[PDB]
């Protein structure tokens, strides 16, 4: 295997992944084509350029000692390899809710600012992609330090996972489970972005003089880049700068070993002490796993960006694209009412699994989307118009009973139409999970596509219920709530 | 509440 063939393949890969989107009908075929080239490149390379002699747990003591010398908490918990979530933190003593049990000073963190002062600093000053995107900057920062045997962050790097469950690691037949869903397009883009970035930075590393001292100039495999971006996207966090004037992306050692459960954010940055602080989300008895709340992310974001599917995700949602048609005779008025309300004429909204399926901004859009001309004028003219705009995203104050009946009728029909665009039904997906033995990555994809349909199904039911409530208030001639 | 709440695995744009 010659370095000339590898650069030929990366050159071919960069041209393929820089081409414009071949249309949504050819994205699956574009995906499989890109996969074929990446696997060819990957089969002619040696995997991870830097590998460590020990098992993952052999390095946790060095991580603990390294974090103690720099002022982090190391007492009260231990690293356990849990079956369900992988490695995590387990409490060695009772920990009461709201107790500050974990803190990490800024010296230990890997940040975009620490990448600027690293060997990657010179190349950072020349490449616009690095400067505009800190996530990629962190990824290459992690790589250069991984290949530096005397890096300050070596104790943390040697404890990272060696593989992930992001879609970048799925087999073709595992991703195939997602055909006809909303989620699969983000899988396509993630794979195409990653391949293009690897090939683009493979050539950048070989052409820029500022990259001559990088360890990546000696070796930089596709497996290196996939591991680094998966490490960043599953773990990274946003913290303030030391100035406090702005934000930056960071890897937080020790803290990032906690796994996810439902709850609230209990991790904040203490600018005075210049350290990350985390208080207990709930009571943790000794011998119980210590969890944190990652954030209010859907299961699609958890699968694609965090590499897992969370059962009982209370913040799950699906996307829905809506817009006011240019062929509508009331387009001008509707766009104007939307503009005065701070709502675009077309947008991607969210349907939630929550008690109301739609947010205040979606409710306001649908109300204007179904307004008569006389209703639009009352939102555009007179001393009461701005007061009408104010209540548009409020379910307690409808425009009229008829406007509500029309908007919930539309939403019931659109969500039903969306359900009919999937290859499978809900009952079919349940039978697959019940009657087949599947890998973890396969179950993620199937549960992902199941969750999309169940959110749409529930939105159909809640839209039908809401249609009947407001149709009742109309036939009974109930007075409209005001102000 | 917290001045700087920290999100584990904050979703960023990759392109
Ligand atoms: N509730 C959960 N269920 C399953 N896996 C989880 C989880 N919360 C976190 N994880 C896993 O933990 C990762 C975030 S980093 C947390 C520590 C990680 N388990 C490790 O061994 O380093 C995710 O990519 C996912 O693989």
């Amino acid at each position: 295997v010659s370095p000339k063939e590898i650069l030929n393949l990366t050159s071919e890969l960069l041209q393929k992944c820089s081409s414009p989107a071949p249309g949504p009908g050819k994205e699956w075929e574009e995906y499989v084509q890109i996969r074929t080239l990446v696997e060819k490149i990957r089969k002619k390379q040696k995997g991870l350029s830097v590998t460590f002699d020990g098992k993952r747990e052999d390095y946790f003591p060095d991580l603990m000692k390294w974090a103690s010398e720099n002022g982090a908490s190391v007492e009260g918990f231990e690293m356990v390899n849990f079956k369900e979530e992988g490695f995590g933190l387990r409490a060695t003593r009772d920990i009461k809710a709201e107790e500050l049990f974990l803190w990490v000073p800024r010296k230990l963190l890997m940040t975009v600012e620490s990448a600027k002062n690293s060997v990657l600093g010179p190349l950072y000053s020349q490449d616009r992609i690095l400067q505009a995107m800190g996530n990629i900057a962190l990824a290459f920062h992690l790589l250069c330090e991984r290949a530096s045997p005397n890096s300050f962050w070596q104790p943390y790097i040697q404890t990272l996972p060696s593989e992930y469950d992001t879609p970048l690691y799925f087999e073709e037949d595992e991703v195939r489970y997602l055909q006809s869903t909303q989620a699969i397009h983000d899988v396509f883009s993630q794979y195409k972005n990653t391949a293009r970035q690897y090939a683009y930075f493979y050539k950048v590393i070989q052409t820029h003089p500022h990259a001559n001292k990088l360890p990546l100039k000696d070796s930089f495999t596709y497996e290196d880049y996939r591991w680094a971006v998966s490490s960043v996207m599953t773990r990274q966090a946003q913290i303030p700068t030391e100035d406090g004037s702005r934000v930056t992306l960071a890897l937080i050692p020790l803290w990032d070993m906690c796994n996810h459960t439902n709850g609230l954010i209990t991790t904040g940055y203490n600018l005075e002490d210049d350290r990350c602080e985390c208080v207990a989300l709930q009571d943790f008895r000794a011998g119980e796993q210590i969890y944190i709340f990652y954030g209010t992310r859907s299961n699609a974001e958890f699968v694609i960006h965090s590499g897992f599917f969370f059962d009982n995700n209370s913040h799950d949602r699906v996307k829905i694209k809506l817009g006011v048609s240019k062929s509508d005779r009331l387009y001008a008025m509707k766009a104007e009412v939307l503009a005065r309300a701070g709502i675009p004429t077309s947008s991607v909204f969210a349907l939630h699994f929550t008690e109301p399926p739609i947010s205040a901004q979606l409710l306001a859009f649908l109300r204007v989307f179904c307004m008569t001309e006389e209703e639009l004028k009352e939102h555009l003219l007179g001393d009461s118009a701005i007061d009408r705009i104010f209540t548009l995203g409020n379910s307690e104050f409808p425009v009229s009973w008829d406007n509500e009946v029309k908007l919930w009728t539309f939403l019931e029909d659109r969500a039903s139409l969306l359900l009919k665009t999937y290859k499978t039904t809900i009952e079919e997906d349940k039978s697959v999970l019940k009657n087949h033995d599947l890998s973890v990555r396969a179950k993620m994809a199937i549960k992902l596509r199941l969750g999309e349909k169940e959110i749409l199904e529930k939105a159909v039911k809640s839209a039908a219920v809401n249609r009947e409530y407001y149709r009742q208030q109309m036939e009974e001639k109930a007075p409209l709530p005001k102000y | 509440t917290l001045k700087y709440p920290i999100e584990h695995g904050i979703v960023t744009n990759w392109d």
